[PDB]
């Protein structure tokens, strides 16, 4: 009977009023489809009902505007408006010519508030708590299209219209409105068949002129589509051949992930395998570098596009274009090197003629003379320029050498020559060298800097054969010795010379220069120095340890590969791009270095990369967590729990230590340790309450003098203590005890000498901690601004904790603006966010619409707690920015004209405030003022007598 | 030829100021057939903070003169020289009395946005841009109407309700004037627009 009746309300609606006949539909097929979730004759009924009302908001236009419901429900309540089917009939709408763009904004406000109140959420639990309704628009939007599998057309166009908008309105909120529309996109092209074309084709008109704005999207959801169906583009009669001309636009890594995706298709597909093949022979004569490196990039990934290990004129074909390509500049010569090898995972012969072409290349500088003069061609490298990285070229021939050593006439000659030149390194040192000056090195000078390229360029030299060595041979202490020269030569060329004249005015924030060292054959090289002590030991390594130089730099290697996989998502040397294959040496690596740290700086060293391990596990290897964690001998917290436990008792005996064996840089990094590593401790374990138990306590007894210890380590409770209750109670306590460390407002009355903390001693109640309480009152003004927002039979809870909070919120400033605090910035945080609190003005503001005796006791608490003692503050900052304007020179318009400008803004906020209760204090029929006291206002005289 | 092969050739700083100050010194000396080749070099090969007026240069050359979609193309190949042609008109219409290339090129930048609009809304309040050029254009240059991208042009209007709505009068003539030319479908299309307009708001747009 639901079909005549929505046919006598559409009659009702097309002649008739149309006030209530959609909010009573919508309701009820609200409460149909509640009922149906918990099939084809309700889908069926469904599609004919939005295929109805489509036709009635197109014949009669006037139905849609009547988005005013929709949105007075959402500002009442927000949340509560984006029912299903109200989503799918506006969405169905939106592809109507007209009204577009206001439902279209609408949906783009409510789904970038929806994911900032999941953001929120998934930042503060107490919010959960009290305001348990969550309505994330993102799963309801993403349902949609699992129920538009039963011919919806119009509802697919707007479908496909809201996601290109999404992608357009994008440009951390943005990222996850690029999430949604890759995810409603992906499940559009899946279900719906007629479309998928259209999207196709969409997908391919909008990457094109985008590159000022992160554009990975694209390229991610166009292979997730082309893997899910790769047929789509062959049905859209292949259009990727025009994308061809992004070689000028941004090809330094859209080009690459492009060929990644469309890899299947150029391989069945011959027609775009040879269009590829001539952009790309059309583009690698073409002189630009930019076209080059997009020449370069294609070329790294056609070779490996066609397999046959496991059309011979096809793979003899391509072996020339990469050779006569080496001719090229040196920044054009780099990527080849390190590309080489992955296409030498993937070929027989061929891999011999690339070996006869590196070959015949490293001749061109080899200068066969056995064992004289160094055999440095480094000359040609000149056209101040650099013509060749010989460095990369000798990094790729040790690993493709290694490659073909390991796969089973000129391989005995390569090794032989390779042996030559390492017994020629250990016999030419700092003597024969042209470079023996201290100081010939000179910045912005034409000869200088040829020496710096050529001091670089062998630092890489020696770096690559100690990889040799150290595989070429196998506990065997000749080839050990040979290690030990070749660092010799290394650190005597690279600690002093270079970072003395080379670069080292600013301090090094980084380490010994960017290595050209395997992650591999760090991880063995290190698994095999620690954690390793067998009768196969040559008596070598005993040697060996004796150099704490190569010690050092042993690991600083590996810090520098982790940093690389910290900032970028990828390294250097072999297998840098298979996720897998760092994170099993991820994963051996971790433990030798744990193991190293607790054998007993170096160990400094170590530990710095666990940080970086843990960093890069969670922000890139989410999802491969697990392993990871059973690694270092499922539920991840038991084993997270016995993780912290030892850096808990690294930390308790590192803390409990003298002054005198702080070693600041170890406490720094073992604390954001733990903030890295207590981020994935599950809410429903008991080790989050006795650890969170255990650094309150620790707090508490420990008084530590660092700053950068203490502000660590604070924000770690706070990171932590906003998940699980209201962080308003340590802040609190935290502004109990400032007030008693400092001395006071008015320095008349004597604040009991408490302490809450140990930590804040005289020294630390600096804006060390005194801003960053004030940051965390911020957080918690911020989100309450957002419930006041809400707030604007769930409304009595909400006021419920609003009240508390800013109740004990209130007490917080009552104590911390009492504190007598020194000048600089601090003073100015507490001035502008005294102005924040005040703007107690929206929550006044709301309850206009109606009293409460909460609300009363808490201006009660207001008036009595924050405005009197707030005009004290300002009477006394007038005259310690006096004594801070004495010690000018000792303009002047910059520092007085910045110290005071927050006193006018406060003084607004005040009064705003104030007015705000004068509306409220004669329409609620309450005098609630008799609390306060008048207004206070100040002059002045100049005093002419002193005048000069 | 020469820039042709700079073109294919790699740049360097020194000599790239040098020969592209002669270009810019050679680009309107040569017949309208003739230098498209050399805007479009300076547009997708050349970027720098000269750029600004490096464009300014450029609009001067082509201030007279004003089938040659070529330099439209080469517009589109590159999106900062677009941003820095919305900085130049931020000036040049502060100084120059609008000139059509001027009115042409924010429709293209606005085509290939926020800033246009931005742009469009301060000179409406400045300066209204009398609009008997933009009717020549129209008249004239009516090959790239595709009423999409006057389309926003238009429902600015909206945005300008709020105050001076002499300006809606102005969009109103000008959608007046781009209806009679061509493009039967986008006359319907426009006619749609239209009715949208009787349909939805006040009746003031009625």
């Amino acid at each position: 009977e639901i079909p005549p009746l929505v046919y006598q309300l559409l009659l009702l609606s097309a002649k008739g009023s149309k006030k209530t006949v959609l909010e009573g539909i919508i309701s009820f097929f609200n409460q149909l489809d509640k009922r149906q979730k918990e099939l084809d004759q309700l889908r069926h009924v469904e599609g004919t009902v939005i295929l109805h009302i489509v036709s009635a908001i197109n014949l009669d236009q006037d139905i849609g505007e009547e988005i005013k419901h929709l949105k007075t429900e959402q500002q009442k309540d927000p949340g509560k408006a984006l029912c299903p089917f109200s989503v799918s009939l506006l969405l169905s709408t939106a592809v109507k010519h007209r009204l577009q763009e206001q439902i279209f904004d609408f949906l783009k406000t409510s789904i970038t508030r929806s994911c900032k109140d999941l953001q929120i959420l998934q930042a503060s639990k107490f919010l959960q708590d009290l305001c348990p309704q969550q309505y994330d628009v993102t799963a309801v939007i993403l349902e949609v299209v699992k129920n538009s599998a039963f011919g919806w057309d119009h509802v697919t166009q707007g479908l496909v219209d809201l996601g290109f908008s999404l992608m357009e309105s994008y440009e951390m909120p943005a990222q996850q409105a690029c999430k949604l529309g890759a995810s409603i996109l992906l499940e559009t092209f899946k279900v719906h068949e007629p479309i998928r074309s259209d999207i196709l084709e969409q997908v391919l008109n909008r990457v094109l002129t985008k590159a000022a704005s992160p554009v990975s999207h694209f390229i991610d959801l166009l292979s997730n589509i082309v893997v899910s169906a790769p047929l789509v583009l062959q049905n859209s009669s292949s259009r990727v051949t025009e994308t061809f001309d992004n070689l000028s636009f941004l090809p330094i890594d859209t080009v690459q992930g492009l060929l990644r995706a469309v890899q299947p298709l150029l391989k069945v597909s011959m027609s775009v395998r040879d269009s590829l093949i001539l952009v790309l022979q059309k583009a690698i004569f073409s002189r630009q570098l930019d076209a080059r490196k997009a020449a370069v990039a294609g070329f790294l990934l056609l070779l490996r596009n066609f397999k046959i290990l496991g059309n011979e004129a096809f793979c003899l074909e391509i072996l020339g274009s990469l050779r006569r390509c080496l001719s090229q500049q040196a920044d054009v010569r780099l990527m080849l090197y390190e590309g080489f090898y992955d296409v030498l995972r993937r070929n027989s012969q061929l891999a011999s003629s690339i070996m006869e072409t590196l070959l015949s290349q490293i001749k061109q500088y080899y200068l066969p003379q056995q064992d004289l003069l160094p055999p440095l061609k480094l000359e040609g490298c000149i056209m101040i320029f650099l013509q060749e990285p010989l460095a990369h070229l000798l990094c790729c021939i040790q690993h493709c050498l290694a490659w073909y050593k390991s796969t089973v006439g000129f391989e005995q000659n390569f090794e032989e020559m390779l042996e030559s030149v390492t017994r020629r390194m250990i016999k030419s040192e700092l003597e024969d060298f042209e470079l023996d000056k201290s100081a010939d090195f000179s910045p912005s000078s034409g000869v200088g800097v040829k020496n710096n390229i050529y001091a670089i360029q062998v630092m890489g030299i020696c770096e690559v054969l100690i990889e040799y060595n150290f595989k070429i041979g196998n506990f065997s202490k000749n080839k050990f010795e040979d290690v030990l020269g070749l660092f010799t030569c290394y650190n005597k060329l690279s600690e002093i010379l270079k970072e003395k004249a080379g670069k080292n005015k600013s301090t090094l924030g980084n380490r010994i220069a960017r290595s050209f060292l395997s992650m591999g054959f760090v991880s063995t090289l290190l698994t095999a120095l620690f954690r390793d002590n067998a009768q196969s030991h040559e008596e070598s390594l005993a040697v060996l340890r004796s150099s704490t130089e190569f010690m050092r730099y042993a690991v600083s290697v590996a810090l520098q590969k982790v940093q690389q996989l910290e900032e970028m998502g990828q390294t250097d040397g072999p297998d840098g791009q298979n996720p897998e294959k760092m994170f099993q040496n991820l994963c051996k690596i971790t433990r030798v270095l744990l193991w190293r740290y607790t054998s007993i700086s170096i160990s400094l060293l170590c530990l710095e990369g666990l940080l970086r391990i843990f960093n890069t596990m969670q922000q890139l290897y989410a999802a491969r967590i697990p392993q990871f964690l059973q690694a270092l001998d499922i539920n991840v917290t038991e084993k997270a729990a016995f993780q912290i436990r030892q850096f808990q008792r690294s930390l308790v005996n590192q803390l409990s230590s003298a002054e005198d064996d702080f070693n600041s840089k170890e406490t720094q990094l073992l604390i954001t340790i733990l903030s890295t590593l207590s981020k994935l401790l599950d809410p429903g374990s008991q080790q989050f309450l006795q650890f969170l138990t255990w650094t309150v306590k620790i707090c508490k007894e420990n008084a530590l003098e660092d700053l950068s210890c203490c502000k660590g380590l604070l924000t770690l409770l706070f990171s932590l203590h906003v998940l699980y209750k209201s962080p308003v109670s340590l802040l609190r306590e935290l502004a109990q005890d400032i007030h008693a460390c400092l001395g006071d407002i008015d320095q008349d009355v004597e604040i009991e000498s408490r302490s809450h903390f140990a930590i804040v001693n005289v020294k630390t109640a600096a804006p060390t901690v005194c801003l960053l309480v004030l940051g965390q009152a911020d957080k918690v003004l911020e989100e309450v601004d957002w419930l006041i927002k809400r707030l604007t039979n769930q409304t009595q809870a909400l006021e419920k904790g609003v009240i508390l909070q800013l109740g004990t919120l209130l007490t917080v400033f009552h104590e911390l603006v009492q504190t007598a605090l020194p000048a600089g910035s601090c003073v100015d945080s507490l001035l502008r966010s005294l102005s924040k609190t005040y703007a107690l003005t929206s929550l006044i503001k709301h309850y206009i619409q109606a009293v409460p005796g909460r609300l009363e006791k808490l201006v009660k608490l207001s008036g009595s707690h924050l405005t009197p003692q707030c005009y004290s503050f300002i009477t006394y900052v007038q005259n310690i920015h006096s004594e801070s304007l004495s010690f000018a020179e000792e303009t002047v318009m910059a520092k007085v004209l910045r110290d005071t400008k927050p006193i006018p803004n406060l003084i607004f906020a005040i009064e705003q405030y104030e007015k705000f209760l004068i509306h409220l204090s004669k329409k609620s029929k309450v005098n609630l003022m008799q609390y306060m006291k008048l207004s206070t206002s100040r002059d002045f005289r100049i005093n002419a007598s002193m005048l000069d | 030829p020469i820039l042709d092969a700079l073109s294919r050739l790699d740049l360097d700083a020194e000599l790239l100021a040098k020969v592209r100050q002669s270009a810019m010194t050679i680009v309107p000396s040569v017949k309208l057939e003739d230098l498209p080749v050399v805007i479009k070099f300076i547009l997708h090969n050349v970027k720098a903070a000269d750029a600004v007026e490096v464009i300014s240069d450029l609009r001067k050359s082509l201030d007279l003169s004003s089938l040659f979609d070529v330099i439209k193309l080469a517009v589109r190949f590159q999106k900062d020289v677009s941003e820095a042609w919305i900085k130049a008109i931020e000036n040049s219409t502060s100084v120059s009395d609008h000139k059509v290339l001027d009115l042409i090129v924010l429709l293209l930048i606005h085509s290939t946005r926020k800033q246009t609009e931005k742009v469009l809304r301060s000179k409406i309040r400045l300066g209204c841009m009398p609009e008997q050029l933009m009717q020549n254009a129209f008249q004239n240059h009516s090959m790239v109407i595709k009423d999409f991208f006057p389309s926003i042009l238009s429902l600015a209007q909206t945005f300008l309700h709020s105050a001076h709505p002499a300006v809606v009068s102005f969009g109103s003539c000008m959608y007046k004037q781009a209806f009679a030319v061509f493009d039967s479908y986008c006359q319907q299309e426009v006619v749609c627009a239209l009715v949208t307009h009787v349909c939805s708001g006040n009746e003031t747009e009625l």
